[PDB]
RNA sequence: AUACUAAAAUUAAUAAUUAUAGGUUUUAUAUAUUAUUUAUAA
RNA sequence: AUAUAUUUAUUAAUAUAUUAUCUAUAUUAGUUUAUAUUUUAAUUAUUAUCAUAGUAGAU
RNA sequence: UGACUGUUCGUCAAUUAAAAUGUUACGUGAGUUGGGUUAAAUACGAUGUGAAUCAGUAUGGUUCCUAUCUGCUGAAGGAAA
RNA sequence: AUAAUUGAGGUCCCGCAUGAAUGACGUAAUGAUACAACAACUGUCUCCCCUUUAAGCUAAGUGAAAUUGAAAUCGUAGUGA
RNA sequence: UGCUGACAUGAGUAACGAAAAAAAGGUAUAAACCUUUUCACCUAAAACAUAAGGUUUAACUAUAAAAGUACGGCCCCUAAUUAAAUUGAAUAUAAAUAUAUUUAAGAUGGGAUAAUCUAUAUUAAUAUUUAUCUUAAAAUAUAUAAUUAUAUUAUAUAUUAUAUAUUUAUAUAAUAUAAACUAAUAAAGAUCAGGAAAAUUAAUGUAUACCGUAAUGUAGACCGACUCAGGUAUGUAAGUAGAGAAUAUGAAGGUGAAUUAGAUAAUUAAAGGGAAGGAACUCGGCAAAGAUAGCUCAUAAGUUAGUCAAUAAAGAGUAAUAAGAACAAAGUUGUACAACUGUUUACU
């Protein structure tokens, strides 16, 4: 069948796996969360 | 013809100057689902029910 | 079913400009406007005679508006506090603005 | 099917339904304006349409006029503004036809329109009356108003009348009695004469409409060969 | 489906009329009943005070202070935090409030200026932010004294 | 021009990247802003920023209501009095004589 | 006659001759009731 | 029912024009229908549109 | 011209005066079809310890193009007549 | 079985190279599976014809694509990476 | 087939993306915007209310109004599940960390009061899915307390007249169409045996928090590169007719489109009809054509006994005897493979 409509929005699970707390609250997500601020990027995450 | 003075296609959306930009902001009251609860800092007063009311202090 | 060299220039103006069809002819039929006085398409009709004596019809043909007898009666401080004023939107705005992509026809030399 | 008539790129019933109503609006008002090809076939439908009123009031058979009023209905949108369409179509228009043969319809070409070139053409009903009960102008006879604003236009200039002019005089005075063209010729000439801001003598009008109705109503026949021909018409031997 | 072969349903049955209960109704509505204009609210039937509280949120009841009306700037100064030191708690808060209700005067016509005017005077926002400073020099005064 | 904007402070890293352009690039702005405004209020004087508008009097040497004497211009030798300061071209504006 | 072209017919309104298309009239075709009948008077 | 002329005495009637053939309650909760109740809430004639050109017979 | 076969071929039936032999990229897929042939799936016989394989068998199974030049079919304009 | 059948069904068996849970054999029903036969039906065909709509064509507005060493871009025979 | 920028050729060519429009006036500025009328399309939707989503795109800056009583979130409670959290030494492990127990979080779920409108707080004491069958009786029609046939099996609130505390409530008795449909107990068939968690009185008390609310939401306002014939959850979805949410019309509503106007060449696509043949076509009946009820009867061989076969083919009853909307409805047989319903190669 057709393609291209993968991402299917929902703001319930856009924030829960890809959210500031979804990554502040583990170490592999605070890990990333430093790497993106010591690069210098303004959007940190969700 | 949405806009009578564009006959022809110029590239103009339908609404708006930009379909696509940054989605990491802020989230506010007014999106998210129905169960969403931001908050204006508005109401420190009182005790939620167990019923599901409110009672002021 | 594509080019296999690109066409030069020589080519491509021949192939555009070269034949008599593909360029525009002169008008040669035109006439003066027995009535208007200026010039006019042969066999048709003045746009500005026959423009006006639409006017002429449609100032002496309108239908009066339809101003209700409660409106004329309000005082300006009635109408303030009843019918404020709004703010139009940039789609709104530039409608009104018909001036910019609108235009009336123009009046035809005058033949002597 | 093919070469009957124009198809207009539209299907039967689509068809079919347009040139209803373009005939019914050309009816309602008295002039309308739309493309070339519309004008024409509206102007053929709507000259049958007179046509079987005529009949149905003139025929003396019971049974013709009995089924002529039921076509006539069967070409018409009674609904909105046209409801009473039937009845003014039997007291107004079609005693205005009664002893023309054929041409209640004429169409006259404007200039294109600047959007798509679509060739326009202006479609009104020969002998519309220029005067109203109220003693208004209204809709209608747009040659005429042309015809009476030429008039003007050669007077202003003291230029003599153009052959054309008083030949479309001629044409329109043909099924008019003189003293109604005479006055509806005064009355457009007050209109227009006012629109553009000319003076207006009563008097000095008159004498001017009486000249020219007596040129266009006098039987002069004979004005022998207007040019030498280089052709001579000789006997065989 | 409605095939030609289908017959017509019997008729509903129909209560005979020695047992059909009368209606707790005969009379109804008025049938000479006509539409007649809209008649619209006039504030003739009003008497709105002089003394209404909201006309403290103009200045001497005028829509908008012009050029001239507005205090000038070469006239005025903010308080200075040494004269603040010679006022007592009553009076230093008496002297909040009336700052506070000319902010709120203020904030009125810097609004309607910047949101239907767009004019960039700012002539309002600057005499606002000179209250703005008297206010936290008044809450400084405050902290230090106690 | 109905914006709400004043009422609160929304986008404060796009708003203090806007206003505080590298001084290498003013060029870029100016051309923008002298472009697109009227004759009748441009000055042929660059601007200040807040760091280098004069505030103190020392700097100013010439406080309004003293009269001055033109040079390097169409007034030359003219006497005047200077009547008020600009604050954003760091100029004095000068009376007609001027 | 024809994709657009091109070809061909008419553009008469006068001292006399000329119908290109639409409309109108006549005749005819088609459709389908009609002698139990259509128009008239005596 | 409204409006304009005439008759009669602003009532009633004739002529003309325009408008409409509604609505509301009861039959145990909701919807549809039916009947009774309230009002003035009509029958005929000829059309029209949709259903593959609705479909068949002709042409 | 038919029946059989993916078939060109070939056998057969009924006709004709005859049902000739070749070349044209065994003419002709930017003209059509695609039954055989081959790729992904599957099964049978044989080979191999197997994974898989076959001058084997069987069912199923994706192509596209708006024509610049040459050439050709028709129709025009310019021209030196 | 057809006018005529390399296709289908029944039967015979030097089974190149079947065979019993890599199950053997015969059924009823089921199957958008594959092959074959009969009745009706038809534009599949003999043999194509007429008609309707959207394109194709013309006029107005807007306006791509693969491709492109440069081109002043004919036929035949011969020659030649 | 070098990287980046600018500009050419294809070329003013293909195309402008399911489509009905017309006149008059705003406006001697309109095919494209607004209004009026006519016509048409969608109408168990292209309508009305919503959920999620989204550059607020809306009838807009002077802008989307909640104590609760059908108003949702918020709050109490938990499911699946999650947790740098808790347990000389909980257990294990090169680190990271994993495991078990607690605690906390987590709706897609549960949460008394209510138009005769209602009161949530503090203190103290003690329910998987599924049907309403048969008999009976009342009442009715033909016949004679017996018999045949027949709507009904239970509630939903109005009127009249009586008895109780005294015109407020209850009770009694009588009257009052049919077809669907709704929530509540009732009764009962099968195995596939059908969630978790958070008390009553007595007194006192309530000045009612915060957020959502526009419009689009079978789409020009979301996911699809596009104002993309694709994808997107829920309830009504007028009537007439029907077994039906099928099919036909359409009351009301909405709507008729960033392409228009002419002739419709050859040719292409989607449709209608076609004489005499009727598969000769073709690898191959591919495609197209073919329906003599849709209700009530009747219905063979074989067979695993299952109207499986079977909606059997042919046939009959109901006006049809020349026809006249749409939808449902498209034969029989032999063989190979597989028991059957199902799953599979998103995109050969
Ligand atoms: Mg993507
Ligand atoms: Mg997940
Ligand atoms: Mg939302
Ligand atoms: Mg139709
Ligand atoms: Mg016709
Ligand atoms: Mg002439
Ligand atoms: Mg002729
Ligand atoms: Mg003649
Ligand atoms: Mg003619
Ligand atoms: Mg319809
Ligand atoms: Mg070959
Ligand atoms: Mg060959
Ligand atoms: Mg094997
Ligand atoms: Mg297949
Ligand atoms: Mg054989
Ligand atoms: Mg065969
Ligand atoms: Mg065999
Ligand atoms: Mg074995
Ligand atoms: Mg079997
Ligand atoms: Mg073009
Ligand atoms: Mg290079
Ligand atoms: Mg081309
Ligand atoms: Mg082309
Ligand atoms: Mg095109
Ligand atoms: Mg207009
Ligand atoms: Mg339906
Ligand atoms: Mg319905
Ligand atoms: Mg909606
Ligand atoms: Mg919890
Ligand atoms: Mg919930
Ligand atoms: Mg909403
Ligand atoms: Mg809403
Ligand atoms: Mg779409
Ligand atoms: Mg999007
Ligand atoms: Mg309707
Ligand atoms: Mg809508
Ligand atoms: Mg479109
Ligand atoms: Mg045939
Ligand atoms: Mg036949
Ligand atoms: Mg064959
Ligand atoms: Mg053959
Ligand atoms: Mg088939
Ligand atoms: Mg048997
Ligand atoms: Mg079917
Ligand atoms: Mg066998
Ligand atoms: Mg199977
Ligand atoms: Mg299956
Ligand atoms: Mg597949």
């Amino acid at each position: 069948k057709s393609r291209g409509n993968t991402y299917q929005p929902s703001t319930l699970k856009r924030k829960r796996t890809f959210g500031f707390l979804a990554r502040a609250k583990s170490k592999q997500g605070s890990k990333i969360l430093k790497r993106r601020k010591l690069k210098g990027r303004w959007f940190l995450s969700h | 013809l949405t806009r009578p003075w564009k006959k022809y296609r110029d590239g103009e959306l339908f609404y708006g100057l930009s379909k696509v930009g940054n989605k990491r902001v802020p989230l506010t009251t007014k999106q998210g689902n129905k169960t969403m609860y931001k908050g204006t800092r508005a109401s420190g007063i009182g005790r939620h029910t167990k019923f599901g009311g409110y009672v002021i202090n | 079913a594509v080019p296999k060299k690109k066409v030069s220039h020589q080519k491509k103006r021949q192939k555009l400009y070269g034949p008599g069809k593909k360029q525009l002819k002169m008008i040669h039929h035109l006439n003066k406007c027995p009535s208007c006085g200026h010039y006019k398409r042969a066999n048709t009709l003045c746009m500005y005679c026959v423009g006006q004596i639409s006017h002429i019809w449609k100032t002496h043909t309108a239908k009066e508006e339809i101003k209700p007898r409660q409106e004329e009666e309000l005082s300006e401080l009635d109408q303030r506090v009843l019918y404020p004023g709004r703010r139009d939107t940039k789609y709104t705005k530039d409608l009104k603005d018909k001036d910019n992509y609108l235009e009336r026809r123009v009046r035809t030399l005058k033949k002597d | 099917t093919v070469g009957i008539a124009r198809k207009l790129s539209r299907d039967k019933a689509h068809r079919d339904a347009l040139l209803k109503n373009l005939a019914c609006q050309l009816f309602q008002h008295e002039s309308i304006v739309s493309t070339h090809a519309k004008c024409k076939e509206a102007s053929r439908v709507a000259e049958r349409i007179i046509t079987w009123t005529k009949r149905a009031i003139t025929t003396s058979n019971s049974v013709a006029q009995a089924e002529l009023k039921s076509q006539i209905q069967s070409q018409l949108f009674l609904a909105g503004d046209n409801r009473k369409l039937m009845k003014r179509l039997f007291s107004e228009i079609a005693p205005r036809y009664l002893e023309r043969p054929g041409g209640y319809t004429r169409v006259l070409r404007l200039e294109p329109r600047a959007n798509d070139s679509a060739p326009q053409s202006v479609l009104e009903l020969v002998d519309s009356p220029v005067m109203s009960e109220s003693h208004t102008v209204n809709r209608g006879n747009l040659k005429m108003w042309l015809l009476v604003k030429s008039v003007i236009n050669d007077d202003a200039n003291q230029l003599p009348h153009n052959p054309l002019t008083l030949q479309n005089l001629h044409k329109v005075a043909k099924f008019k009695a003189e003293a109604q063209l005479h006055g509806e010729i005064m009355l457009i000439k007050q209109v227009l004469l006012k629109e553009m801001s000319l003076p207006y003598d009563e008097a000095l009008e008159n004498e001017r409409t009486q000249a020219l109705l007596k040129e266009v109503y006098s039987s002069s026949l004979p004005k022998k060969t207007k040019k030498p021909s280089s052709y001579v018409m000789v006997p065989r031997p | 489906a409605r095939t030609k072969f289908t017959k017509p349903k019997p008729k509903q049955p129909v209560l005979p009329k020695d047992k059909i209960r009368p209606p707790t109704q005969l009379t109804h509505h008025s049938n000479n009943l006509r539409i007649t204009e809209p008649i619209p609210p006039t504030t003739s039937n009003l008497r709105c005070p002089d003394d209404h509280p909201l006309w403290q949120f103009f200045s001497n009841k005028k829509f908008i202070r012009s050029a001239d009306d507005l205090p000038p700037s070469s006239h005025i100064r903010p308080w200075s935090i040494p004269e603040l030191r010679h006022k007592s708690f009553n009076d230093l808060h008496s002297l909040w409030y009336n700052c506070l209700r000319e902010q709120n005067v203020l904030a009125r016509e810097n609004h309607l200026l910047k949101n239907i005017v767009g004019s960039t005077h700012d002539e309002f926002s600057e005499l606002s932010n000179s209250i703005r400073t008297t206010m936290w020099q008044i809450r400084h005064v405050l902290n230090e004294r106690e | 021009s109905g914006s709400y904007q004043h009422l609160s402070n929304v986008g404060s890293r796009v708003m203090k990247r806007l206003g505080n352009r590298p001084k290498n690039f003013l060029p870029h702005s100016e051309k923008f802003i002298k472009k697109s405004t009227p004759e009748f209020m441009k000055s042929d004087l660059k601007e200040v920023d807040e760091k280098t508008s004069f505030k103190s009097e020392k700097e100013w040497k010439f406080i309004p209501g003293d009269r001055v004497v033109v040079m390097s211009g169409a007034s030359k030798g003219n006497i005047a009095v200077i009547k008020s300061f600009d604050k954003r071209t760091n100029s004095f504006i000068l009376d007609e004589n001027g």
